[PDB]
This record gives structure tokens, C-alpha cells and sequence, in this order.
């Protein structure tokens, strides 16, 4: 997934949010699962940065939506982290593992709870997010919401205990 | 500045 000139260009185009360039690179055979030395792929970058159209293009080309970088981050983690609701929605509709864990034990639900992303929490729950999953520090999404004083978010996760 | 809540975030902004 390295050594290809087009793969490096695809990573750069995703990182820079250059929609047309991503499209043309994929139309001309670029590796949809290209990655850098950290295991970071174009989908990871587009998901973290909020490039929805680029996410959709990569999905159309059969990208591995469950790819993890060397830190255990999946695209769903990163979109939940930075608050990109529409990206969260399209990834889940394409079958991403809703309960994947990074190297700190966080699922995407934990990250959305840290951030207070209410609508993202609701979509993750709709797709089967595990409210009982504990991170490496024993905390559930509910525990996080209580620690951060997010009364709105605790209102939802309370009902599911 | 941004507060990171997961690992490796520095490598997403180079």
C-alpha cells in the first residue's frame, strides 16, 4: 500500500481536501487503501478533517472502512472525534465496526461522549454502539458524560443503563 | 489549542 506514486498523491489530496484530485486519482487506478508509514489512509484523513465528498468517493471505490492506523484509529473514531455527523452516518451505513477500539480502549461512542457530540451519539447508538464498553480506564460513555458535566448527554445514556 | 482525546493525532496535522 506504499511505493505507489499515485498512493502518496492520494494521501496528500485527501489531507488537503482536493475533491477533484481524489476523483481523478481513483479514476486512474490509485490504491484506495494507500497508507503512510503510520498506517494512515486517505479515508482516515478525510474522516478526521470532515471531507464528506472525498469519503463518499473512497466508499464508491470499495475502500476498507475498517482500516486502523498503528494507533488503532479507524475512520469512524476520527469522524466521531471531530464531529462530522454526515461522515459518521455514511460510514455506519457502509458497515463499519461501530465498537472498534483504539489503543486507549475508546470506541467511537467514548470519543463522541468526550466531545459532547449529541447527534453523533444518537446515530452510534442506533447502529448498535455498546453503552457498556469500558475504555482502558474503566469508563463508559455515561461515565465520561457525568465527569464532563454534560447533562444533555447524560440524559440519554442514563436511560440505557 | 485542540485537546486530543485519542492517540496519534499529531500525525494527522503534518
Amino acid at each position: 500500500h506504499h511505493g505507489s506514486d499515485l498512493g502518496k498523491k492520494l494521501l496528500e489530496a485527501a489531507r488537503a481536501g482536493q475533491d477533484d484530485e481524489v476523483r481523478i486519482l481513483m479514476a486512474n487506478g490509485a490504491d484506495v487503501n494507500a497508507n503512510d508509514v503510520y498506517g494512515i489512509t486517505p479515508l482516515h484523513l478525510a474522516a478526521y478533517m470532515g471531507h464528506l465528498e472525498i469519503v463518499e468517493v473512497l466508499l464508491k471505490y470499495g475502500v476498507d472502512v475498517n482500516a486502523s492506523d498503528q494507533f488503532g484509529n479507524t475512520p469512524l473514531h476520527l469522524a466521531a472525534d471531530d464531529g462530522h455527523l454526515e461522515i459518521v452516518e455514511v460510514l455506519l451505513k457502509h458497515g463499519t465496526d461501530v465498537n472498534a477500539t483504539d489503543t486507549w480502549g475508546s470506541t467511537p461512542l467514548h470519543l463522541a461522549a468526550h466531545r459532547g457530540h449529541l447527534e453523533i451519539v444518537e446515530v452510534l447508538l442506533k447502529y448498535g454502539a455498546d453503552v457498556n464498553a469500558q475504555d482502558k480506564f474503566g469508563k463508559t460513555a455515561f461515565d465520561i458524560s457525568i465527569d464532563n458535566g454534560n447533562e444533555d448527554l447524560a440524559e440519554i445514556l442514563q436511560k440505557l443503563n | 489549542k485542540r485537546i486530543h482525546i485519542g492517540p496519534g493525532r499529531a500525525f494527522y496535522t503534518t
